[PDB]
């Protein structure tokens, strides 16, 4: 569940399937720090 | 035509007939109903198709401002209004054309980013909000909360540094006074602590919360800069300037904003930030900041001429306003999302939109109507308040009668409204005058209603009592009759002190030991046509 | 031949009321230098509450005046002023329903 | 004597509690209802007549 | 208070941490749940007093 548009979610351009794994990324990474310091 | 008729009827008949409100009617008084503005606009082009005659006839609306003034102290029925007139202008601004797609700008913004996966950054959050749908929401909120003057708040995070930044094109082309004050006080906080002064190595800021001052001015006066302090003198002395302008009051603005110059004074503010090394901060602060601003320059031309427009479509559509548009800060804001001024900064480009003469003819006719109704109901309730007060109604309430006057203002609830308002409103109301049609309706009523009363043979004017045998009078519809015509010699008692306050000790005396007297009132009366009743004293008796 | 206990005469009409409202005016006029602003705008409001409520104000004085001494005439005995020991409570609530 | 909801309606939104961050939200409108105001009204004459 | 996860987000971006990297800025965000600031609030007043 990512906080963009439709239309960047659905874009076969490359550069928007980049955008979407970084992003997935970065929120994995903040759940991982956040996790740790609960634990 | 001959007629027959009473006088009173005539009075009646003819002033009907000579103070009737019709106007002669053609194509230049078609033209000159359209606001002046509108004409001078070589945008818009007008035609027609008909050629009206003398013959025709057009009725012309009141539209007189506000006698009543409810932008001083009706606080709750003024944001009532604005409201009402808020989300009408939202319905008559344009929706954007051939908007930039989000992701062909969202790929440039990331790629000038440089958005690293691993690492964490502050840069992500500047892509929150950069759909369409909030370009237009920023784009119909600014326009139609200056329109009806409708304050707004400023709802934002301190961690998306591009709301901060796009702030300062709001800030600039929509004036402090717009906003409430905690709000903006907290953007130019957040703007001053985190793009301004560590790009000159100041202090963080020490802003005390019920300050004077905003943190703008005192700003003003500690750094060291001609371009960013001529930004600020200009964001801190901005204001619309009121101005009556074809019998309305107008709040316009600079006139250097509806030409797009101050957008090249922000311009020079946020290069002269770029050329700035931030000691106190790390290099990725820094960073940031730059790529932040970076965004706002590459659409630098865009932006001006965004300015442009919304000045442009704002004066168009202030044309189309018929009541004064006085600016008092309401109870009640818009929210403004800066995501939503950072869609519509980014988000535009080589498409004009303006309003179609239609919207502008809709927006016209709907104020029209809503201030002639105004002010025939604000006569309505002035002529029977003043009636009231001469024709003495002591006992009578006036507070239906502003149930009335706002059930007819179709936009209030009276069912939550107090009581109170409603004579403070009669309070206004008594000072205003009356208008000429009711007041000399009124008058022909007032100079004729005891002659009226004279009539109706079911009440009379008063009884006499003389304990002496005088006589009947030879009138000829009648024959003898007990009447009497003058109330002349013998004094007078007037029914309705007596029936007020019961003191009955006065006519009780003048009663028991049979003293002249005359009771004055409409009273009711039996017709006895018997002579036998006559000579036996019995109108004594009653 | 009792003792009674009378009002001022600017009070059995209502017209230090009038004197009142025009504090009240005053204050909602006035910058609160130090305070906050979202405060500062919700007392203003509510004293411009109580400055709207004037006339009828007026005529709550009065009537209650008015009572207070159609009642008083109804006594025998003197009416002296003494602090009790034991306490009627008032709760402020009250007097802003009526008021 | 004035519709209590009508006074409560107008009080709320003019002394806009909830825009502030104070806790006395529901406690500011209590008491306002009738019965109270008739209370005060004779709870004042019987104490000045006594 | 401020939220804690509200206030690590600003945390991790003003120490723009990396993920495969050993360094100290991590350690910054350890215990800084809330009440265990009320802890410490009370520990030194209590203690000045006592």
């Amino acid at each position: 569940e990512i906080k963009i548009a439709d239309e960047v979610k659905k874009s076969n351009k490359e550069e928007s399937k980049q955008l979407l794994e970084v992003l997935k990324t970065k929120e994995e990474h903040q759940k991982e720090v956040q996790y740790e310091i609960l634990q | 035509y001959p007629s027959i008729l009473h006088p009173i009827d005539h009075a009646f008949n003819e002033y009907f007939l000579q103070h009737q409100l019709v106007e002669p009617l053609n194509n230049d008084i078609i033209f000159n109903y359209i606001p002046e503005r509108i004409r001078n606009d070589v945008n818009y082009i007008l035609n027609m198709d008909r050629n009206l005659p003398s013959t025709a006839r057009y009725i012309r609306p009141n539209l007189l401002q506000d006698r009543l003034n409810l932008h001083d102290n009706f606080e709750s029925l003024w944001d009532t209004i604005t409201t009402s007139n808020y989300i009408l202008a939202r319905s008559v601004v344009p929706d954007l054309k051939e908007l930039v797609s989000t992701e062909a700008q969202i790929q440039k913004m990331s790629q000038d980013l440089q958005l690293e996966a691993l690492t964490i950054q502050s840069e992500t959050q500047f892509l929150t909000g950069i759909n369409s749908q909030a370009a237009n929401d920023c784009f119909k909120t600014l326009i139609a909360a200056m329109l009806s003057q409708r304050t707004m708040s400023l709802d934002f995070v301190t961690t998306n540094y591009m709301s901060l930044i796009s702030g300062m094109w709001l800030l600039t082309v929509v004036p402090n006074d717009m906003f409430i004050r905690e709000s903006l006080v907290a953007c130019q906080l957040a703007i001053i602590n985190t793009i301004i002064y560590p790009a000159f190595g100041m202090q963080r800021m020490h802003y005390r919360n019920g300050d004077p001052q905003t943190p703008f001015q005192i700003a003003e006066q500690q750094i060291q800069n001609f371009q960013v302090a001529n930004w600020l003198h200009f964001v801190n002395n901005n204001q619309f300037r009121q101005v009556v302008i074809d019998g309305v009051l107008n709040q316009v603005l600079n006139d250097n904003i509806r030409n797009g110059h101050v957008v090249n004074q922000l311009m020079e503010a946020l290069m002269q930030l770029s050329r700035q090394q931030f000691p106190t901060m790390p290099v990725d602060y820094k960073r940031s900041i730059q790529r932040g601003i970076l965004l706002l320059s590459n659409r630098l031309g865009q932006l001006v001429d965004l300015t442009r427009l919304l000045a442009y479509n704002y004066e168009t559509l202030m044309a189309c306003i018929t009541m004064n548009m006085q600016h008092v800060q309401t109870l009640t804001t818009e929210k403004l999302q800066l995501t939503s001024v950072t869609s519509l900064c980014m988000l535009i480009g080589n498409a004009t939109v303006i309003p179609s003469p239609q919207t502008l003819f809709h927006y016209y006719n709907v104020n029209v109507n809503f201030h002639s109704n105004y002010n025939e109901r604000i006569n309505d309730a002035v002529a029977i308040i003043t009636a009231a007060n001469r024709l003495n109604l002591y006992q009578k309430k006036m507070k239906s009668i502003v149930e009335d006057f706002l059930k007819r203002l179709q936009i209030f609830d009276i069912s939550r409204v107090p009581d109170d308002q409603m004579y403070r409103l009669r309070d206004r109301l008594r000072l205003l005058p009356v208008e000429i049609r009711r007041l000399d309706i009124f008058n022909l009523i007032l100079m004729n209603m005891e002659q009226i009363e004279r009539a109706s043979d079911k009440i009379a004017q008063g009884v006499i009592i003389a304990y002496r045998d005088m006589q009947l009078e030879r009138d000829e519809m009648y024959g003898y009759v007990n009447i009497a015509r003058n109330l002349d010699g013998f004094q007078q008692i007037n029914l309705e002190e007596l029936m007020r306050t019961g003191d009955y000790a006065q006519i009780t005396n003048m009663l028991l030991n049979n003293q002249p007297v005359a009771l004055v009132g409409a009273l009711p009366f039996i017709t006895d046509s018997s002579v036998i009743s006559l000579v036996a004293k019995l109108d004594a008796t009653v």
